[PDB]
RNA sequence: UAGUCCGGAUUGGAGUCUGCAACUCGACUCCAUGAAGUCGGAAUCGCUAGUAAUCGUGGAUCAGAAUGCCACGGUGAAUAC
RNA sequence: GCCGAGGUGGUGGAAUUGGUAGACACGCUACCUUGAGGUGGUAGUGCCCAAUAGGGCUUACGGGUUCAAGUCCCGUCCUCGGUACCA
RNA sequence: UGCCUGGCGGCCGUAGCGCGGUGGUCCCACCUGACCCCAUGCCGAACUCAGAAGUGAAACGCCGUAGCGCCGAUGGUAGUGUGGGGUCUCCCCAUGCGAGAGUAGGGAACUGCCAGGCAU
RNA sequence: UCCUCCUAAAGAGUAACGGAGGAGCACGAAGGUUGGCUAAUCCUGGUCGGACAUCAGGAGGUUAGUGCAAUGGCAUAAGCCAGCUUGACUGCGAGCGUGACGGCGCGAGCAGGUGCGAAAGCAGGUCAUAGUGAUCCGGUGGUUCUGAAUGGAAGGGCCAUC
RNA sequence: CCGACUUACCAACCCGAUGCAAACUGCGAAUACCGGAGAAUGUUAUCACGGGAGACACACGGCGGGUGCUAACGUCCGUC
């Protein structure tokens, strides 16, 4: 039911942001783990994905689950994508609320240099 | 049919007015409605006028 | 909780009249003293003492000889 | 406090050894408490319901929400979102508290109690008891009152059978004629 | 006591599947969504869909209620 | 007389009788009047039918009948013009299509079962036969 | 100053006495209960002084069974243009 | 046949602005007055559940609408008033 | 290269339910508490934060079952365009198209992009 | 006169004194945005409380709901709730649809100035389709646009509106 | 007050099996319609603009219907 209730949330704007068809930032949040993946104007194939599951991230930081973490994963995301490069980039919250950890992660996203 | 005529009328600028409708018994309060104005071409404030 | 809209909730001593005492978190503004317990309540000891039903031959006996 | 406690060691540890559980978290747990009050005479003047709400707010620990009429319905002479009901949904360590007083306090003074029948489980082990008047808790000053003034507490417990939620809430003492 | 008919409101799929459209050019006028739009495809106020872009007019089955989509491809 | 309680509409339109029958196999019973020709039968010979029928059986076996009329019949009255609307509903029909099992019997023997159905038949407008169930 | 320490009907229990016998259907006593009733509609009655009003006592009938009937006293008015 | 108006206690009847009806005048019942009737005066007076507080059933019938119908809508029965003409 | 687990899809019931069994090193879920972010028209239930003692109960995933749901032939039937015929308010013929329902049967999906752990 | 369904023969349209129902409005929120949520009806349990009020759980899955008739729609909700608001904004408008015409409708985008949102974005009224009358004549406000010799003014024009 | 005993009383919801519908639809043609490509054929048969019109009482026959009585050389539509 709240995996269920969520998508939702998800499934409103996920349909209006691949009607545009702009690069969707996707985040997910789980209680002691969070993702990030910068999914293709088709919506199928991603391009980078960084998460507090990967092991370089996780050798530097001391909870994998709280807001640093996320701030973490934000940088490397938006750093590895800039590497790319993939300028305009469009957030989706996914149907979390924003202003927890996705918040922590958009913002680290934005100001390593990712316009949204 | 119940809807009075009435027009509200610009402040700051008044060469202009919009018109609208409203029903007494129900809400005798003022519209103030910040509208567009185009002869001073800002948003101000309208009053409820008859 | 939502913060001043509640009344408060004071840790207090209640005194039980069988001769008990226990700390218990309420409302009442002082220190309650109440009159029968959960211990020595006769239905929580086994003293509820339903009557007989029906004694009509025991009281014709106890009654006459 | 006491309950939580008391519960943590001797309830789990008896319904592990009397019922078949691999697992801690097959024992049911009584997850939440709602006392509430159908006023319903509020159709004519709504000081009684905001009389009857402070009176729920002295028993519990919450501020009572203020239950709006769901459907219309003329053989009551209610009308939709017309405030008919008063409730409190209390769980967490304050309904471990309220459990406490109700145990421990209140349930010796329904003024002739002869135990409440166990068969009042509706199906699922969450239990339904009716106090029929307010002064049988002691936050009431018996100074001031009014009316009688019942109210129904119904206890959610996770049990999925009655005689799982009925051991659990034997498990706590209760009287269970 | 009966008598009274509105006047036809000529609704329909005004331009079929393979045809060439302007964008702006007005493909379904309805009264529900009985067709939801698409790529390149708008959604009036009063639920008409009206070409986005300039292409051919293509009619899809998709989702899992097996609605039917409008899409244009840009020729 | 046969009618349905609670019709949605009052009135319909006339229609065609074009096609066949859709209840051909005898179901419930073991002998069935059967239609052989197209129709129509009002309620009044249903019920003249079946008075017939279970008055030459004399209340023995069981009777099914396997047409109701749900189908409203105007009349405009004698010395009215046409126009002004449409007619009041007089009567219910059931429209009948070859091959139709209008009528079911079972619990009797065979040979007043078949005298039965020629009774009953005389008063039906169509033409009609006598058939018995088959087993697949 | 309350349906109240007013009211004492009703009913549950335990008794006592008379009497062949107290169920239909007695009187009383105890314990408990604590109903209507908050001065009474249209109407209507008695009384002129030791009277009305009020308080108690006694007798006949009678095994038991008076709030009735017949008697006795205590206190004791108002009003008669 | 066509249009308009009506049907509500035992009666005459007011409620025809959806918010749980019979209000008023008769009649009936009870008491008083009277030698006794009538008049007169006080109190009841739509039907069934309990001795009550109250609830069920009730507007010609049947059905729909809504939360709710005497009330608006439809159909049917009965009764009034008007028309049913030109050849 | 093979298993799992998660995210985004493709697809939209041959893909959904029921019934049975199975997993916790990871991943995930339940979980623990609420100085602080934030939240409740009451309530840390949810939303949110700070976390890791337990459990795989529930959820989720996987596997097995046809009891349903679903798919679904070949024939035949209905209907019908065109041109003829009648006993013509209904059908027949020549010819072209040809269902729906039902039947034999199929069937508890398949797969792409990436990420993590495992044996290789 | 207008709207919805059927007649209407699977594009549109299509008559009758053919079959059925509605409209002559409402709403500064019932409009905009952001965030969140998900019914009907039954069963069980529980103070008065009882077929039916409030509570709790289960079943069921949209049979509900839509300001108002019917149809089409709606879960990403167009349904329900709360925060902030005035886009119920001005000038246009590629292109289409529908009418004999008068007319009626849909509209991406552009300029100016805003509202909500962290942002992508969305908003130039409402789930859509009824809620409506041409012209003349005059009323009011603004704009030197004209203004009968000249300067004004009257009166016309234009724009908003009755 | 419980509550027992019954019955040629009726019985919702569900199950199993029949039908019916212009205003029912989880299915669904043939034709017709819209568009594109190609060949042959056709006295441009097509569209636009201008000059001049007439006509706006239709009739029957087939097919699909409404109404009427699946009456009418009836009436009202669609199409030839």
């Amino acid at each position: 039911d709240k995996k269920s209730a969520r998508i939702r949330r998800a499934t409103r704007a996920r349909r209006k942001l691949q009607e545009l068809g702009a690069t969707r930032l996707v985040v997910h949040r789980t209680p002691r783990h969070i993702y990030a993946q910068v999914i293709a104007p088709n919506g199928s194939e991603v391009l980078v994905a960084a998460s507090t599951v990967e092991k370089a991230i996780a050798e530097q930081l001391k909870y994998t689950g709280n807001k640093d973490a996320a701030a973490a994963v934000g940088k490397a995301v938006a750093e590895r994508a800039l590497e790319k490069g993939i300028k305009d980039v469009s957030f989706d919250r996914s149907g979390f609320q924003y202003h927890g950890r996705v918040q922590a992660l958009a913002d680290a996203a934005r100001e390593a240099g990712l316009q949204f | 049919g119940i809807r009075e005529k009435i027009k509200l009328v610009s402040s700051a600028g008044t060469g202009h007015f919009y018109t609208t409708t409203k029903n007494k018994r129900t809400k005798p309060e003022k519209l103030e409605l910040k509208k567009f104005d185009p002869v001073v071409r800002q948003h101000v404030i309208y009053k409820e006028a008859k | 909780m939502k913060k001043d809209i509640h009344p408060k909730y004071e840790e207090i001593t209640a005194s039980c009249s069988c001769g008990n005492v226990m700390k218990i978190r309420s409302t009442v503004g002082h220190d309650l003293n109440l009159d029968v317990c959960s211990k020595c309540h006769p239905f929580f000891t086994g003293k509820q003492r339903d009557v007989a039903t029906g004694g009509r031959v025991d009281r014709f006996n106890k009654r006459f000889n | 406090a006491k309950l939580h406690d008391y519960y943590k060691d001797e309830v789990v540890k008896k319904l592990m050894t009397e019922f078949n559980y691999n697992s801690v978290m097959q024992v049911p747990r009584v997850e939440k408490i709602t006392l509430n009050m159908g006023v319903g005479e509020a159709i004519a003047d709504k000081k009684l319901l905001d009389n009857a709400a402070a009176d729920l707010a002295a028993i519990s620990g919450q501020k009572p929400l203020i239950t709006k009429a769901r459907k219309s319905v003329a053989g009551f002479k209610i009308r939709q979102g017309y405030p008919i009901g008063c409730k409190v949904t209390l769980r967490g360590e304050r309904m471990w508290e309220f459990f406490e007083r109700l145990i421990t306090i209140a349930v010796p003074r329904i003024r002739d109690f002869r135990g409440l029948s166990a068969k009042s489980f509706d199906g699922r082990g969450n239990y339904s008891m009716g106090v029929r008047e307010q002064i049988i808790f002691p936050e009431i000053d018996y100074d001031k009152v009014d009316r009688v003034r019942g109210l129904d507490i119904t206890i959610t417990t996770t049990a999925k059978s009655d005689e799982e939620g009925r051991a659990l809430l034997a498990a706590f003492d209760f009287p269970f004629r | 006591r009966n008598g009274r008919d509105s006047e036809a409101k000529r609704l329909g799929v005004k331009r079929f599947g393979g045809e060439s459209v302007l964008a702006g050019s007005i493909i379904v006028r309805q009264r529900g969504t009985k067709f939801h739009a698409g790529a390149n495809v708008g959604c009036g106020r009063d639920h008409t869909l009206f070409a986005k872009a300039d292409g051919k007019v293509k009619f899809e089955v998709k989702g899992p209620k097996n609605r039917k989509f409008i899409s244009i491809e840009a020729e | 007389m046969l009618q349905p309680k609670r019709t949605k509409f009052r009135k319909m339109h006339k229609g065609r009788n074009r096609g066949l029958a859709q209840g051909t196999d005898v179901s419930f019973g073991s002998f069935g009047l059967k239609a052989v020709g197209r129709g129509r039968l009002t309620a009044r010979q249903i019920e003249a039918a079946r008075r017939a029928m279970t008055r030459a059986v004399k209340r023995q076996g069981k009777i099914w009948i396997r047409v109701f009329p749900d189908k409203p019949i105007t009349e405009k009255p004698l010395a009215v013009r046409m126009g002004k609307g449409k007619g009041n509903v007089e009567y219910w029909v059931a429209l009948i299509q070859p091959g139709k099992v209008l009528y079911e019997m079972d619990g009797v023997p065979e040979e007043l079962a078949r005298e039965a159905f020629k009774l009953a038949a005389a008063k039906l407008p169509i033409k009609t036969t006598f058939v018995t169930k088959t087993v697949m």
